[PDB]
Parts: C-alpha cells; sequence; structure tokens
RNA sequence: UAGUGGCCUACCAUGGUUUCAACGGGUAACGGGGAAUAAGGGUUCGAUUCCGGAGAGGGAGCCUGAGAAACGGCUACCACAUCCAAGGAAGGCAGCAGGCGCGCAAAUUACCCAAUCCUAAUUCAGGGAGGUAGUGACAAUAAAUAACGAUACAGGGCCCAUUCGGGUCUUGUAAUUGGAAUGAGUACAAUGUAAAUACCUUAACGAGGAACAAUUGGAGGGCAAGUCUGGUGCCAGCAGCCGCGGUAAUUCCAGCUCCAAUAGCGUAUAUUAAAGUUGUUGCAGUUAAAAAGCUCGUAGUUGAACUUUGGGCCCGGUUGGCCGGUCGGAU
C-alpha cells in the first residue's frame, strides 16, 4: 500500500558485520575417500550417544 | 539427417530424498563396498528393479507357456553366469527374492579384495583405476566391471605394470636414480 | 444407481459430460482460454527483459514490519508495467534506473510470494550480471 | 622389441579384385606400435610378394596394450594393385603423388567466374583492349 | 512431390538388406527393373554386404566394370541392379553361381547352386493374355514377356525358363499336392505343401500350406510360389528348407554347436 | 481432362447436411511413426533424424519437359530492397556458413568427396546431399581428486584381574615421519585420418597436502543436519508454506562445525505422478460446494420371463502317471 518508503538502510547489517576472514585450515578428501571418512565416523568408531546418535554436538 | 544414436539413463533417484533409515543403510553399502557415490547404489537397485518387473511379467503368465520358457531360462542363466544367483535357486520366484548387495559383491573392486590381491575394498579401486589388475589377458580399469564365474581364477595382475612383472614404475626409477649419482661420483 | 450413466453403449454421455466438468479445473481452464499468452505479465515465459523505472519501498504485511525493496519496470516485448522484488541484503544498491533487469517469477504460480504486496516477480540479473554473483562479490557491476 | 609376431585371420581369396584379403592380428608384447611400412614387408615374406603389392589399414590398439588388430589384403602383382587401389592409400606407400589442386573455393570461384564466359574469351579479352579507350 | 524420389533413406531401407544404422544416411536406391523395389536385393547390397568381397561402393563398380558379374547370364554394369527371388547370379572368376532364395526369417541367403542348375530358374506366371495378332503370351514373376506357351498354362503355375533361349523348358500346375516357396508375410521363407486354397470373389484367395513337421499355415495366393511335386523340388534348397523351429528349438540346435 | 466426376456449360428436377452437434468461431493446430510420466486405468507432449503433406516475401499466370502450376525457371501485379554516368539494369538464404533484427531463448563466413549414396554421355567429373573438425555442462555412459606401512595416541575385544594394567585382538585421532602407485598435463614416435585433430598404444618427462587445493545448496518444522560463538535490535533481511527478527535470534549478516547430493548443484516457467482434488475402473451432493419449485416430454441411455434340455455311445488327443528304473529323458 505504502510504496515510497524510504530506501536508506539499504544494505545496512551487510555492511555494518565486522569482516572476520576463513581460517585456512587443512583440505578434506573428495570423492570415495570422503564416504570413507563419512563411514568411520557414523558406524565404525561409535560417536557417544546420549540415547541417540548426534552429529554436530555442542560444548 | 543420421539415424539417432540411442541412450538410457542407468539409475533411478529415490522417492523421499530424506528419509534417515535409508541414509544409514546406503552408507552401510558405500562404506564395505568403497562405492564413490550415492548414484553408484542407485544404479544397482534400477538394474535389480528391471529384472524385478521382467520376472513379475511372467510369473502373470502360466507355466508351460513359450515366452515364460524362453526368457525365464535366458533370465536365470544371465544371473546364473554373473553368479548373482545362485547354482540351488533357478526357478524364478527365487530371483525376486535377490537383494541388492548381491549384485555388489561381484563387482570387480570387492572381487579384487576378496581373492587376496589388495587387503582393502579402498586399495582395490586403485589398483583398479592405476591399471594393475586385468582379467585373464587385458587391463580393466573398471570397478563396476561385474566378474562373470568363469573368469574369477584367471584375475590377477597384469603382465604390465609393476607388481605382476616389467618395469618397477615411474616413482622407483627416479627414486633409483637419485640414490645411484649420491654414491658414486 | 450412482448418478451417471453406466450403460455399454453409454460412452456419449461419460466423455461429454467428463469435458464440460473439467472447466471447473483451475489448470485446464486456463491452459484452454490461453490466460498466460492473453493476459500475464510475461505472456508464458519463464523470464522477461524490462528496463527499471523506479525504486519502490513496499511496507510488509502483517503482522511483521519492513519496507522489502523493489523497483517499478517496464519489459521490452510488451510494454507491461510490472513490479519486481530485489532479493538479498543491499541488492538495492546494484540496479539503479535505466538499467536493464532480466525477471523471473517468485515460486508461486503468478501469486505473490510471502509477505510483500503485489509483487509476483523477483529480479536474477542487472545490466547483463547476476545479483548473487554481485552480492558474493564474483563480478563487478558494469560501467552501463 | 620381443616378439614382434603377426597373424592372419579370416583370409578371404577374391579373384574379382584380384587380391588375398585378411584381418591382421597383431600379438606384440613389449612395444607401442608396429608401423604399417612394417607389417607389409612382413606379409610380404609370407605371401610371397613385393611390398608395393601389399597394403594395410585400419590399426586400432587394443586397451592395456599387447594387440592391434587391422586389415591387410594382398594383391597379385603391382599393376594390379596400382589399378584397384585407392590414390589415397598408394600416397602412403609412396607409389602415386599428390596431384596439387587448390582448395575446394578456389576450384569453385573459377567455375563461377567461368559460367560467366560465354565462348573461348577471345574476342572477349580484345574488347578489353579497347575499354580503356572506345 | 513433383516426380519420382532417386534417394532412399538408410532407415526406409527393406530390413532384410540388413544394413547397419550408424555406417551412412542413405542406402542403396534399387533402379527400375525385373523385380519390386522393396522385393529386390541391389547387386551393391550381395557383393559388399552379403559375399563381403567389395568393401565400398567404388569397389563394387570397380567389379561389375570388370564385366564378370551377371544375372540371369547376361553382364551388368548397374550398383543398383535389382536382382530378386530365382535369379542366378553368376560370377566369371571363382566360377561360384548362386540362385537369391529365401531363408525361413525372410532374407536372401547366400545359396551356392552348380553350374548346370544355372542353365534355369522357374518363373510364377503373373498373367496370360492374348497380344498383338493373336499371339498368346504369359507373363512371369520377373516380368519376362514369353509368347507362344502351351494352353494348359494358366495363372499361378510355375514355368521353368531356359535363360541362353529364354524358352518354357518344362511347367508346373497349381493345385493341390504341389511344394510352394512363400514369398512375402510373416511366413516368407516357409517351404511346405499346398493342403486347398480358399475362394473369396471379388478379395483374396487363401492357401493352407502344411509342412513336412505338420505345422499348417495360411498365405495369400499372391504370396505363394509353386516350385514343385511333394518332396520333389525343381531347384536346390538352402540348407533348413523352410522349416521354421521355434526360438526354444532354435537355442537347443546352438547348443548342439556350443559343444566346441 | 490422362482419365472418372457439377470439373465446367445448357436444359430439367428440388434436392443435400444437421442435437449420433451440421454450419459457424477459436487453435500460442502441419498429420502420423512416436516422446514424457507410468500399479492398473489414464494425463500431457510430438516445430524437430523416418514416412506423408504444403511452401519458397505475398498472390496469380505459364514456358520447357515423362514428370513442375518449379521459384538457386520465366511473366505480371503487390510489398521490400540493390546499382546507375538517371537513359536504364538487376533482384528473392523457410540450402551451407554468416550478418542484422527480434527476443528468456540457440555454433564456424573452417577442411574434404576418403565413407554414405545420388546425378550425368558416366569406373575417371560433380555433389555445403553427406562426411570431418571447430563452437557446444541440451541430454546420456563410464569415472580422478588418493592408497598402504610403522612408531603414534584415545581407547575399546577377550585372555594376566595384583589396585601394578602385558598393549594383549585391533580400531579411531596427531599441523609425526616412511618408501611405493598414478593419469590430469606436456611430449619422441608410431597408430588413427582424404589430410589432420582426438581417442587407443607408448619412449622421455610429470602428487607431498601451502599443493594437481570440488562444488552447489542447507542446518526450527515439513526435511538429513547445531537453544555453538560474534553482529543487528520488527530495522536490515529471511521465509515455496508454517513462520522468524522489537537486546541471551536454534530462522537475518557472518565465523566455526555439521548435513545432503556431487562434476555437478540451485533457481524460474511449463508438464506428469502425488490427484479417488475430474473419479470408466473410481469422488461428492441432509448439515462441509452441490438434488432442478413441481410435473409433462422428444432425442439419448436403459428395459421382466419364455424356444434342444438331458441321457446313452464311440473315437482319436494333452498333462500328471504307474515302474522315470542312471535323481535327466523314454514307452
Ligand atoms: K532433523
Ligand atoms: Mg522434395
Ligand atoms: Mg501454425
Ligand atoms: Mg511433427
Ligand atoms: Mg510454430
Ligand atoms: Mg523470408
Ligand atoms: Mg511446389
Ligand atoms: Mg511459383
Ligand atoms: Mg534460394
Ligand atoms: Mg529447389
Ligand atoms: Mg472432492
Amino acid at each position: 500500500a505504502k510504496v515510497h518508503g524510504s530506501l536508506a538502510r539499504a544494505g545496512k547489517v551487510k555492511s555494518q558485520t565486522p569482516k572476520v576472514e576463513k581460517t585456512e585450515k587443512p583440505k578434506k578428501p573428495k570423492g570415495r575417500a570422503y564416504k570413507r571418512l563419512l563411514y568411520t565416523r557414523r558406524f565404525v568408531n561409535v560417536t557417544l550417544v546420549n540415547g541417540k546418535r548426534r552429529m554436530n554436538p555442542g560444548p | 539427417p543420421r539415424a539417432p544414436r540411442t541412450y538410457s539413463k542407468t539409475y533411478s533417484t529415490p522417492k523421499r530424498p530424506y528419509e534417515s533409515s535409508r541414509l544409514d543403510a546406503e552408507l552401510k553399502l558405500a562404506g564395505e563396498f568403497g562405492l564413490k557415490n550415492k548414484k553408484e547404489i542407485y544404479r544397482i537397485s534400477f538394474q535389480l528393479s528391471k529384472i524385478r518387473r521382467a520376472a513379475r511379467d511372467l510369473l502373470t503368465r502360466d507355466e508351460k507357456d513359450p515366452k515364460r520358457l524362453f526368457e525365464g531360462n535366458a533370465l536365470i542363466r544371465r544371473l546364473v553366469r554373473v553368479g548373482v544367483l545362485s547354482e540351488d535357486k533357478k526357478k524364478l520366484d527365487y530371483v525376486l527374492a535377490l537383494k541388492v548387495e548381491d549384485f555388489l559383491e561381484r563387482r570387480l573392486q570387492t572381487q579384487v579384495y576378496k581373492l587376496g590381491l589388495a587387503k582393502s575394498v579402498h586399495h582395490a579401486r586403485v589398483l583398479i583405476t592405476q591399471r594393475h589388475i586385468a582379467v585373464g589377458k587385458q587391463i580393466v580399469n573398471i570397478p563396476s566391471f561385474m566378474v562373470r564365474l568363469d573368469s574369477e581364477k584367471h584375475i590377477d595382475f597384469a603382465p604390465t605394470s609393476p607388481f605382476g612383472g616389467a618395469r618397477p614404475g615411474r616413482v622407483a626409477r627416479r627414486n633409483a636414480a637419485r640414490k645411484a649419482e649420491a654414491s658414486g661420483e | 444407481g450412482k448418478g451417471k450413466p453406466r450403460g455399454l453403449n453409454s460412452a456419449r454421455k461419460l466423455r461429454v459430460h467428463r469435458r464440460n466438468n473439467r472447466w471447473a479445473e483451475n489448470n485446464y481452464k486456463k491452459r484452454l482460454l490461453g490466460t498466460a499468452f492473453k493476459s500475464s505479465p510475461f505472456g508464458g515465459s519463464s523470464h522477461a527483459k524490462g528496463i527499471v523505472l523506479e525504486k519502490l519501498g513496499i511496507e510488509s504485511k502483517q503482522p511483521n514490519s519492513a519496507i522489502r525493496k523493489c523497483v517499478r519496470v517496464q519489459l521490452i516485448k510488451n510494454g507491461k508495467k510490472v513490479t519486481a522484488f530485489v532479493p538479498n541484503d543491499g541488492c538495492l544498491n546494484f540496479v539503479d534506473e535505466n538499467d536493464e533487469v532480466l525477471l523471473a517469477g517468485f515460486g508461486r504460480k503468478g501469486k505473490a510470494k510471502g509477505d510483500i504486496p503485489g509483487v509476483r516477480f523477483k529480479v536474477v540479473k542487472v545490466s547483463g550480471v547476476s545479483l548473487l554473483a554481485l552480492w558474493k562479490e564474483k563480478k563487478e557491476k558494469p560501467r552501463s | 622389441s620381443d616378439a614382434v609376431t603377426i597373424r592372419t585371420r579370416k583370409v578371404i581369396s577374391n579373384p574379382l579384385l584380384a587380391r588375398k584379403q585378411f584381418v591382421v592380428d597383431v600379438l606384440h608384447p613389449n612395444r607401442a606400435n608396429v608401423s604399417k611400412d612394417e607389417l607389409r614387408e612382413k606379409l610380404a615374406e609370407v605371401y610371397k610378394a613385393e611390398k608395393d603389392a601389399v597394403s594395410v589399414f585400419g590399426f586400432r590398439t587394443q586397451f592395456g596394450g599387447g594387440k592391434s588388430v587391422g586389415f591387410g589384403l594382398v594383391y597379385n602383382s603391382v599393376a594390379e594393385a596400382k589399378k584397384f587401389e585407392p590414390t589415397y592409400r598408394l600416397v602412403r606407400y609412396g607409389l602415386a603423388e599428390k596431384v596439387e589442386k587448390a582448395s575446394r573455393q578456389q576450384r569453385k570461384q573459377k567455375k563461377n567466374r567461368d559460367k560467366k564466359i560465354f565462348g573461348t574469351g577471345k574476342r572477349l579479352a580484345k574488347k578489353v583492349a579497347r575499354r580503356n579507350a572506345d | 512431390a513433383r516426380g519420382p524420389k532417386k534417394h532412399l533413406k538408410r532407415l526406409a531401407a527393406p530390413h532384410h538388406w540388413l544394413l547397419d544404422k550408424l555406417s551412412g544416411c542413405y542406402a542403396p536406391r534399387p533402379s527400375a527393373g525385373p523385380h519390386k523395389l522393396r522385393e529386390s536385393l541391389p547387386l551393391i547390397v550381395f557383393l559388399r554386404n552379403r559375399l563381403k568381397y567389395a568393401l565400398n561402393g567404388r569397389e563394387v563398380k570397380a567389379i561389375l566394370m570388370q564385366r564378370h558379374v551377371k544375372v540371369d547370364g547376361k553382364v551388368r554394369t548397374d550398383t543398383t541392379y535389382p536382382a530378386g527371388f530365382m535369379d542366378v547370379i553368376t560370377l566369371d572368376a571363382t566360377n561360384e553361381n548362386f540362385r537369391l532364395v529365401y531363408d525361413v526369417k525372410g532374407r536372401f541367403a547366400v545359396h551356392r547352386i552348380t553350374d548346370e542348375e544355372a542353365s534355369y530358374k522357374l518363373g510364377k506366371v503373373k498373367k496370360v493374355q492374348l497380344g498383338k495378332k493373336g499371339v498368346p503370351y504369359v507373363v512371369t514373376h520377373d516380368g519376362r514377356t514369353i509368347r507362344y506357351p502351351d494352353p494348359n498354362i494358366k495363372v499361378n503355375d510355375t514355368v521353368k525358363i531356359d535363360l541362353a533361349s529364354g524358352k518354357i523348358t518344362d511347367f508346373i500346375k497349381f493345385d493341390a499336392g504341389k511344394l510352394v516357396y512363400v514369398t512375402g508375410g510373416r511366413n516368407l521363407g516357409r517351404i511346405g505343401t499346398i493342403v486347398h486354397k480358399e475362394r473369396h470373389d471379388g478379395g483374396f484367395d487363401l492357401v493352407h500350406i502344411k509342412d513336412s513337421l505338420d505345422n499348417t499355415f495360411v498365405t495369400r495366393l499372391n504370396n505363394v510360389f509353386v516350385i514343385g511335386e511333394q518332396g520333389k523340388p525343381y531347384i536346390s534348397l538352402p540348407k533348413g528348407k523352410g522349416i521354421k523351429l521355434s526360438i526354444a528349438e532354435e537355442r537347443d540346435r546352438r547348443r548342439a554347436q556350443q559343444g566346441l
């Protein structure tokens, strides 16, 4: 209805972010290797179930 | 204005994409057999589906029917040949009750591992793509290759390549050269 | 009986009855009248280029509160004036006036999305570059 | 260079074109490729001919090395091979030689200019002398 | 489309020539000649595809212009000459004589014959009527006009032909008990004895045909071709002899050959 | 007229089609083989590789010829456009390539008759038919991006069970160290080809993780994966839908971590299934949408029962037999 709203704040919060940079961490494998990595984590070693498996558990 | 060259999709994606029970059971198979993708599992589900469809369409027809007798035996022998279907089961009924792992167990990758040779499915994929293992005479660098039961004895390392015979590789021929020139003047 | 003719020689009635009742379906009626061509800004095409005339700050619908950033566009093919949403944070900065935009649909078969009143389209590209690419900062917005 | 070997399969006697035609299987372990000018002479030995009568073509190597199947044929005489073989095959052996054509565009272009010119074009070229000044 | 078509696309070819789909785009269009287009086999197909003598359509012309090959005792220089059923292809070099005859799948066989047999061919008589100056003639299936025939000869009878002369040596009446070659349909290439003929005025006559293993079948009279008496073929038949085995029975006869 | 026929002319009759939908209008309609989706039944698509038709800016006319109402033939008119010394002349890419325009929307003004076949007076000539390469993430197939040691370092299997834990059988994690394996690439030379190019083959050369470095989308629910950290404070923004955001944001912008599919993944529009939400199979109609105010009635659809039934014979068939006897087939 009101089409004449202020356009001034456009791009506020993207401009207001502190530009933290990505950590140069070691690269994970690709292809069949990564599917092996997933299988070891998910099934073989057995993650610490608190009733059920998590994935991405908190501290 | 050539003839059309035909082609076909070899797989089928599942209907509901985030079923947890499936996703677990799929990664079980990608682990056990050392498969790259879910697409490799989907490939075998699709081949099983065409087989099961074929058998269902014959079991509707009466026993002692030409098309049943002919194609039924042809389907059975074709499975028996690749060693998916065992020698005891040759009814047609038994080809219906036939799981996905019963195809996976006969591909090269696993059949290399199961005959010694590697020590792991993950090693076997390497050996195959690295052109080491060879079926009877010639090299096969396709892990998908379904071994045909009259070829399983004849699997060995190639006449070309190390392990089997021949020159001792690329890295060895550099690593032999560096130690040799260091020792000599 | 079940209120429909069952007779062996009743195929005519069954076929004709079903034809008449298919006009009650939404998709069928649109497909046969040819609404997509006749009305419909894009003329039954997935996308359309247009020229930005304006920048609009459309107040959102309730119970949300926001000024959603939009552009009044005139399409090259028809001359049909249309409002399009400019998605992602601070992407209205990239557009400017008299800049050629490629519009797309919003996802809802010509219905308005979310809380944005009267907006059935979105910007995809400005002056031949992707709004995604400009906002991830891969390409640069050209001189004109 | 071990073994080398050569073997002709599916040998048809062909009186019509006056040749023996056959599939040239080539069990070559621990090599890369026998050349065409190499198969010919080895086959000229077995079939008792000169190299100019022998022909060989279409040698696809096997995957993973070893064999290299192809197709070979041996005519009765040289004169018989010269008439029946295609020119392109003879050039590879070095019996015929490449006649130097122009490009197709030029031959075509030339033909279209000549379509304009009726007759031999002697009296036309005479009027060109008095075209600059009538 | 304005006038007659000079090409034929590879897919629109007769299936029974067994042309490969990829290598090409056109196929050899039979010239006008004795046999119908779809019922013929061009020489280029016979030489290149079936006997494997030529490798290209250039080599087929190289062979034809030497003046070796001759169809019914006369030399031909046309790559797409429409040779057909009962024709005798004679090569001078090799001294191989063949007769084109259908195997059971419904395709022309490589059927080598002796030089004696190559003297003649059979000819199904198509029409028999009175020509100019009252001279009667017959018309064979390969379109040969033959004048002054035996008045016993009626339509659908076969007629033995001398080739060199091109005269009626002998003929076979169409009746019950005669051996037959079926020259079209689902049962193209089968051989068998006539049982009875169904009439149907202003329509299509049908011919019930038993064979040696007691399998009846019906064809149209247009597809039938008399080739002798019961167990007395005038020509030599190919391997099989127009039997038609099941796909099962065929697969069992492979397992005999599989032993080696 | 090649020939049948209102095909046309003369004369005569008054017929011909239609609610079993004529006639008219629309079609973002060339038809078919087919394609997509597919429990069964269906629904949607088919400009497009084969077959048939029509057209060559729009109309009409016509010469030649067996064959054309031909357009890489002519003639005229209409529209558009080219050169001119202004008197005149020459035009037709819905062939190949290419350009402009149009637009969401699509390639080189390349090489060749070697293959496929076609034409001619014709083994030779010609062929942008056609083939070969270039461009090409349309779609489809296969399928790298690591593998294996040994100390290592958390343990978990069972056996010393002394409370020392023997590293017992091995499984993970360390920016810890080992020798191997390799085509991606570059490149002898062959092979390949009309000539190449590329595969295929192959000398020589070519992985140490900082490199030869996988992405695209998500992480409240639907839906697989975090009430972890920093920012903003109903703003910016997200959100197919439900909903988030007004100072601890599980949802926004980011970092970390994790999920999913992966050389692909997302978005838009259309379409199929899901849809028994088009219902023949197979829906619903008291009150959710919907039984005509009532009856008559033509087409349509539908329409009770009844007419040689039973009995006695006889002859060949096809499977299991019963002794399949050698675990397979025989009478
Ligand atoms: K979840
Ligand atoms: Mg045409
Ligand atoms: Mg149209
Ligand atoms: Mg079409
Ligand atoms: Mg159109
Ligand atoms: Mg035009
Ligand atoms: Mg025309
Ligand atoms: Mg015209
Ligand atoms: Mg033109
Ligand atoms: Mg033309
Ligand atoms: Mg309902």
